[PDB]
């Protein structure tokens, strides 16, 4: 993190302080696919047969 | 001495101006660094666009680079005008302080720094003005027994100026901004009401 | 990643803290943003918490003092972000840091009353903001402090006057 | 505002395309940070009028004055005064928009405010410099009247009037704040203007600005990459323009807010910690005293003045 600060500042001297060096994000690892009841019969069930 | 020693040994002491000049220098350097951006165009250099694309195609990329550069400048100019308004307010404040603290004695509370304003002096600066503000501030005080008035022959005598205070044996008049006991005399008082009217009235011959 | 009957976005599901009227599957926050979704198969509702995010900043002493630093990860768990000195607060996760329940004047903010500084080994320590020493000055309605000893102090201020005449 | 989050919705292909426009929103991430810093500096200029936090005496020997209706209540979950609560409780995500906290919270502002109230109530005007001094409140009043060209004789003749008239005025202020929503308008408009501007940035994300789609990621999956690049650049341009417009408006507002807070700081030096004789400066009359209170996004004052009530016209020379 000190090197992160030196590279955000483009300085080899860092004064006491708070520096913004990056950005942290939580990334998705999985997915949820949710759809309505497939019990509501589709007319293809009437066209065929 | 302390001011010069601080300014010369603690670079952040100069920060009030360093930020102004650094922000302006950065804004100009930013306009320059941004010239390498192509703003999504096929090339960042308009002369490359002209040699690279036949004019009917070059016009699309020509306009895109110009628009990108134009917007960077529009942002710059807009911010500069906003800064100009703030800087003008500062310049007006500097002129005000010269009237209030340099050539006169303002009583505005802590206007040019903590205390009463005795004097002040301007110095030049690139992009600004520097002031040395000289103020009068209490260091040590004694807490005296007090009363709003002194009782004399049944009457309430109020200070014509100052406040009535006591050191444990005798009453005297001092000022809010200085200990300098005066003897209470009829020439130093105003009578209003009586010794029953003033709450906390004390006895001391006038 | 989500797809609820064609509605997409990202987040973390938790059991809902609000009821829905029978009219709706999708509940929303200010500026029409999905807050919660009734599950298409199960008659239960879950809230969608955005996947946490924020900036990353380094809390550091000067390099003229030491190379010991801590990193603040805003609005996240330390379990999502890692050395031995790991401290979790409400504002974010500090790695290379500890915490003390006392308040101090501070140079570096974390936010919401939470401070940071480099202190004794000399890890970054999270602290409460003190607002200065508490001057519990005594007062009385029969006593006046009258200044006797005064000094003349000189202070400084530098004001902006003009900008670069940019052309 | 995380402009890459606002624009992309966590899309890898979008991020690679955002870079094509360089720094158009990067400079706004910087401007927004700068605004937040300026807003913290402004909070300090108006409330940090006391060098360190000071406290009121344990015994409220305030001369019959109900200063307890101004000062915060330490026994509550929210250490606020009735005035602070009347304004506070009336005045009012995955899109990349978050709000940073203040370091100095409203409760902590109220704590510095309490110190300033302690100062003007028991130290008087002298609180501004040197060690805090002690002056009996009744004697501060004799001074405050002489300080405005009004003989102190009024205090001794009308000691009860002075405490009662002040207390009556404070009660009227609390009654106004609690019953007349427009009384809080000076701040309610401020919070609504900022909330509306932010709600606008969010609502506008749904606009396609004439592009094939309002959702960048939809454009990316819908069109082959070289076609997507054009429609994405178009959607991005509209999004960049929106945040740039927002920031400019906030920079202008920041300047106006600082001017108002600087005025508030001035009134603190002139009415809270002094006796200004300026005509109608902190309201009609002469300034005897004033008391600060905290507010969400703001500062509140009770400006106390000497106002002639009845008069007669005499032959003069
Ligand atoms: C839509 O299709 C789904 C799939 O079958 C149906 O949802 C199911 O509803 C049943 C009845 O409530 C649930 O069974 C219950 O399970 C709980 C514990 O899991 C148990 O305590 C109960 O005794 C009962 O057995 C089942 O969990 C649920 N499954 C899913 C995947 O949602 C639903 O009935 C269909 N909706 C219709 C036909 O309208
Ligand atoms: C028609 O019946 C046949 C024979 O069981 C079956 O394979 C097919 O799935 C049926 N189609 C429909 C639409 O029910």
């Amino acid at each position: 993190p000190l090197s992160e600060t030196k590279c955000t500042l483009k300085s080899f001297t860092v004064e006491k302080g708070i520096y913004q060096t990056s950005n942290f994000r939580v990334q998705p690892t999985e997915s949820i696919v949710r759809f309505p009841n497939i019990t509501n019969l589709c007319p293809f069930g009437e066209v065929f047969n | 001495g302390k001011i010069q020693d601080s300014l010369s040994s603690t670079p952040s002491a100069l920060g009030k101006l360093q930020d102004v000049v650094n922000q302006n220098a950065q804004a100009l350097n930013t306009l320059v660094k941004q010239l390498s951006s192509n703003f999504g165009a096929i090339s960042s250099v308009l002369n490359d666009i002209l040699s690279r694309l036949d004019p009917p195609e070059a016009e699309v990329q020509i306009d895109r680079l110009i628009t990108g550069r134009l917007q960077s400048l529009q942002t710059y100019v807009t911010q500069q005008l906003i800064r100009a308004a703030e800087i003008r307010a500062s310049a007006n404040l500097a002129a005000t302080k010269m009237s209030e603290c340099v050539l006169g004695q303002s009583k505005r509370v802590d206007f040019c720094g903590k205390g009463y304003h005795l004097m002040s002096f301007p110095q030049s600066a690139p992009h600004g003005v520097v002031f040395l503000h000289v103020t009068y501030v209490p260091a040590q005080e004694k807490n005296f027994t007090t009363a709003p008035a002194i009782c004399h022959d049944g009457k309430a005598h109020f200070p014509r100026e100052g406040v009535f205070v006591s050191n444990g044996t005798h009453w005297f008049v001092t000022q809010r901004n200085f200990y300098e006991p005066q003897i209470i005399t009829t020439d130093n008082t105003f009578v209003s009401g009586n010794c029953d009217v003033v709450i906390g009235i004390v006895n001391n011959t006038v | 990643n989500f797809n609820f009957n064609g509605l997409t976005g990202t987040g973390v599901l938790t059991e809902s803290n609000k009821k829905f009227l029978p009219f709706q599957q999708f509940g929303r926050d200010i500026a029409d943003t999905t807050d919660a979704v009734r599950d298409p198969q199960t008659l239960e509702i879950l809230d969608i918490t955005p996947c946490s995010f924020g900036g990353v900043s380094v809390i550091t002493p000067g390099t003229n003092t030491s190379n010991q630093v801590a990193v603040l990860y805003q609005d996240v768990n330390c379990t999502e972000v890692t050395g031995s000195n790991v401290f979790q607060t409400r504002a974010g996760c500090l790695i290379g840091a500890e915490h003390v329940n006392n308040s101090y004047e501070c140079d570096i903010p974390i936010g919401a009353g939470i401070c940071a500084s480099y202190q004794t080994s000399q890890s970054i320590i999270a602290y409460t903001m003190s607002l200065g020493a508490e001057n519990s000055v005594a007062y009385s309605n029969n006593s006046i402090a009258i200044p006797t000893n005064f000094t003349i102090s000189v202070t400084t201020e530098i004001l902006p006057v003009s900008m670069t005449k940019t052309s | 505002v995380d402009c890459t989050m606002y624009i992309c919705g966590d899309s890898t292909e979008c991020s690679n395309l955002l870079l094509q426009y360089g720094s158009f929103c990067t400079q706004l991430n910087r401007a927004l940070t700068g605004i937040a810093v300026e807003q913290d500096k402004n909070t300090q200029e108006v409330f940090a009028q006391v060098k360190q936090i000071y406290k009121t005496p344990p015994i409220k020997d305030f001369g019959g004055f109900n200063f307890s209706q101004i000062l915060p209540d330490p026994s509550k979950p929210s250490k606020r005064s009735p005035i602070e609560d009347l304004l506070f409780n009336k005045v009012t995500k995955f899109n990349g928009l978050t709000v940073l906290p203040p370091l100095l919270t409203d409760e902590m502002i109220a704590q510095y405010t309490s110190a300033l109230l302690a100062g003007t109530i028991t130290s008087g005007w002298t609180f501004g410099a040197g060690p805090a001094l002690q002056i009996p409140f009744p004697m501060q009043m004799a001074y405050r009247f002489n300080g405005i060209g009004v003989t102190q004789n009024v205090l001794y003749e009308n000691q009860k009037l002075i405490a009662n008239q002040f207390n009556s005025a404070i009660g009227k202020i609390q009654d106004s704040l609690s019953s007349t929503p427009s009384a809080l308008g000076k701040l309610q408009d401020v919070v609504n203007q900022n909330a509306q501007a932010l709600n606008t940035l969010v609502k506008q994300l749904s606009s396609n600005f004439g592009a094939i789609s309002s959702v960048l990621n939809d454009i990316l999956s819908r069109l082959d990459p070289p076609e997507a690049e054009v429609q994405i650049d178009r959607l991005i341009t509209g999004r960049l323009q929106s945040l740039q417009t927002y920031v400019t408006q906030q920079l202008i507002r920041a300047a106006e807010i600082r001017a108002s807070a600087n005025l508030a700081a001035t009134k603190m030096s002139e009415c809270v910690l002094g006796q200004s004789k300026r005509v109608d400066f902190c309201g009609k009359g002469y300034h005897l005293m004033s008391f600060p209170q905290s507010a969400p996004h703001g500062v509140v004052f009770l400006h106390v003045t000497y106002v002639p009530a009845q008069e007669k016209n005499f032959t003069t020379a």
